DNA sequence: TTTTTTT
């Protein structure tokens, strides 16, 4: 079994504050360039439109049925595709193979929910329109 | 063998002239000064160079005539010189078939504005196994132009089998945007619809067009896509290479002028190059351009400052035509005649599956001026939200996709006709131009315009009008927006003691003639006297502004 | 999600 697979815990970063900073961020949407893809960010806003939290899928079960093993598929993307009927150890150099399915109970899920945040509508040009932004909320 | 000839000529020529030199010298070292700043107390300039036409035609005529004969060959290469020395200093009309294929200035208005999405460029991917990062690029016909073969799927398991681990944050990005500019519409032809083309941007200079002003535009016509080859009129079109086109002594001249006493008068005279008399209606549109000071309350909510004059008269006192005086001679402003229906106080989003908005009259017009033309002749749908944008400077716009709340403090000017006929003093001082009540509170001066017969008066009229037929404007915008910027004033204890007596005679003898008496009246005696200190450019308000405002507000109704 | 009707 993979570690991935079983883990049972998260891990959260943390910011500095900007008073250590002053010792040793007030972003705007129009300032997000989408040039800073991969940094950290510190934004502000109005929560707008929330969605509901629904189960975010990560790691598939695959029940041999026949050998008895048990084969594991982790999803990292949104979409994934199908696989065969068996990945057993057993069922391989064999001209029965077995039929596998899925399983609820052995899968690993987490908490998923995103929402829309508008601009602060005083920091806005005096002739643009305000804009908005996705942001994706996990876990706790 | 070709490019890196074109390469150390073009190097050696901008080698040739240091002029360019020092521009880029000052460029490295504003950077860096600025990053010095930046990393000192606390514990922006892109590469793209404005190169004149000046010097490339007194060097070589086969150079010149290449880039604007075939930029596709000599602009990559120049600039690629340019970061070589970076790195060692450290009409639509007549627009198709032929004037195609080269760099192109066009010219014409921003308008409607695309929606801002982020491209990929360079990607980093690091293999876990031997430890190192890797490196894998992507064109597209925006960003080569030069026809060369796309490479377009995320790459991982490339060679042996080390997981191909993509990184971020060292992967770069580049912003894209396209927009439409028409021609200019007094340009056109005899009567026709004007038509238009489109010019894509990159990455400094997203968001640079909102829809509604006069841009220059300058670039290279370029056309993509199979045209039709592809599996039925295609070679769809689109323009690229992109720059954006929207004195002390003049400033001496301002402030040495600025020291006089009777200006005002004489501006006053000076906005009329066509009309006879309406002298203090020139000091009035004087008045709305100032533009009043802005005083936000402690936690609670701004005041409205600028003033908004609907008028009403004869039918022959210039009612129309003192609107396009004002037209030309303020800045950023939209005429609206008759009609407006869905659009003028809203935006409406009609537009991937999603939902924009498009800035409506009311709200396009922010910081400007709104012509209104025959205001009692707008259907009674809108005038329901000409309350909202004439006195909460908000629009708030709730349909099924998304309901918002924007910001616009526009100056507007309206000009209606009576009832019927020309009875305007005949029958009653009240509702000769039957309007809802309230509107008659929100508007600041109603102008009663008759149409007196006498002689001296036509006369006048007459070798006004005939000499027609057979100090000035530019000084005079330049002097509004320096006016902006240093004159804002401030109210003073002189600017109570008029006022008050002023606001008494409104309620113990206006009433007694005509109506209405809010304090939005005494707003306005405040509004005045700020608008008069900001064209003598005063800091303090003085009385004497008070006491043109009493003529003012007796001309305007008594 | 907006343009020509009529009780
Ligand atoms: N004092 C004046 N000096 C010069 N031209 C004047 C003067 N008064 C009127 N005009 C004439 O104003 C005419 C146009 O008048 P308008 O105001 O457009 O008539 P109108 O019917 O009121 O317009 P609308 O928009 O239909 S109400 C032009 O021919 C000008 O010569």
């Amino acid at each position: 079994f993979p570690p991935n697979l079983t883990r049972r815990y998260f891990l959260y970063f943390k910011p500095l504050s900007q008073n250590c900073a002053r010792r040793y961020k007030p972003l705007s949407v129009r300032q997000i360039k989408g040039d800073f893809l991969g940094q950290l960010i510190t934004v502000r806003g109005i929560i707008t439109r929330v969605s509901d939290v629904k189960p975010a899928v990560e790691v598939i079960a695959y029940t041999c049925d026949q050998c008895g093993y048990e084969v594991f598929q982790e999803v990292n993307s949104r979409t994934f595709t199908p696989l065969s009927e068996c990945t057993s150890e057993e069922c391989s150099q064999n001209q029965t193979k077995g039929q596998l399915f899925m399983s609820t109970r052995a899968s690993k899920f987490s908490a998923f929910q995103e929402c829309k945040i508008q601009e602060l509508s005083q920091q806005v040009p005096v002739g643009h329109i305000p804009r908005s932004l996705n942001i994706h909320v996990n876990g706790t | 063998a070709v490019f890196g000839d074109r390469v150390r000529r073009f190097q050696e020529f901008l080698d040739t002239f240091t002029s360019y030199r020092d521009s880029v010298r000052s460029i490295q070292v504003y950077n860096s000064n600025n990053a010095a700043n930046y990393n000192d107390d606390q514990d922006i300039l892109p590469h793209r160079i404005i190169i004149s036409l000046d010097d490339l035609r007194e060097f070589d005529r086969s150079f010149w005539s290449g880039i604007l004969v075939e930029p596709a060959y000599f602009i990559p290469p120049a600039e690629k010189a340019l970061t070589d020395l970076a790195d060692s200093m450290d009409s639509p009309r007549t627009l198709t078939a032929q004037h195609l294929n080269k760099l192109v200035s066009v010219e014409g208005i921003v308008t409607k504005t695309s929606l801002v999405r982020p491209k990929l460029i360079r990607s980093v991917h690091y293999a876990a196994k031997t430890g190192r990062f890797h490196y894998r690029d992507y064109t597209d016909a925006t960003t080569t132009l030069t026809t060369r073969i796309p490479t377009p799927i995320y790459p991982t398991e490339d060679t042996e089998g080390n997981k191909l681990t993509t990184e971020y944050g060292y992967s770069t990005f580049i912003d894209h945007q396209r927009i439409t500019v028409q021609e200019m519409p007094e340009m056109a032809p005899a009567g026709q619809l004007p038509r238009s083309i489109d010019v894509i941007l990159d990455d400094d200079l997203v968001d640079k067009t909102k829809p509604g002003d006069r841009v220059n535009v300058v670039g290279v016509f370029k056309s993509l896509g199979a045209g039709g080859m592809n599996q039925l009129i295609g070679f769809k079109t689109l323009i690229l290479g992109n720059t954006v086109y929207p004195t002390d002594f003049d400033i001496r001249n301002i402030n040495k002028l600025s020291k006089k006493k009777d200006i005002f008068d004489i501006l006053s005279q000076s906005l009329a190059p066509s009309i006879y008399g309406h002298d203090h209606i020139k000091k009035a549109i004087l008045l709305m351009l100032m533009g009043g000071v802005e005083k936000n309350l402690e936690n609670g909510s701004h005041l409205r400052g600028d003033i908004n004059i609907l008028m009403v008269g004869d039918p022959s006192t210039a009612k129309s035509q003192l609107l396009r005086f004002v037209l030309n001679t303020a800045s950023l402003a939209i005429a609206t005649t008759g009609r407006g229906s869905s659009g003028v106080g809203l935006t409406a989003a009609v537009t991937t599956g999603e939902r924009r908005l498009e800035a409506g009259a009311m709200v396009l017009a922010d910081r400007g001026v709104v012509c209104i033309d025959e205001f009692d002749k707008m259907t009674d749908v809108d005038r329901v939200a000409i309350h909202e944008v004439m006195e909460q400077q908000t629009v708030t716009i709730a349909k099924a996709g998304i309901h918002t709340t924007l910001n616009a403090r526009c100056s507007v000017i309206a000009a209606a006709n009576p009832v019927f006929g020309q009875y305007d003093v005949n029958r009653d001082p009240h509702q000769n131009i039957a309007l809802p009540d309230s509107l008659l509170s929100r508007f600041d001066l109603l102008f009663v315009v008759t149409d007196d017969i006498n002689e001296i008066r036509d006369r006048s009229i007459s070798e006004h009008v005939l000499r027609t037929h057979r100090v000035t404007i530019p000084f005079l915008r330049k002097y509004v927006q320096y006016a902006k910027e240093r004159v804002i004033p401030q109210l003073t204890q002189e600017a109570i003691n008029v006022i008050v007596k002023n606001y008494t005679d409104l309620r113990n003898d206006d009433n007694t003639k005509k109506s209405p008496i809010t304090a939005r009246t005494l707003e306005t005696l405040i509004r005045l006297a700020t608008a008069h200190a900001k064209v003598r450019l005063s800091k303090t308000v003085n009385k004497v502004d008070a006491k043109v405002a009493a003529n003012l507000l007796r001309f305007a109704l008594l």
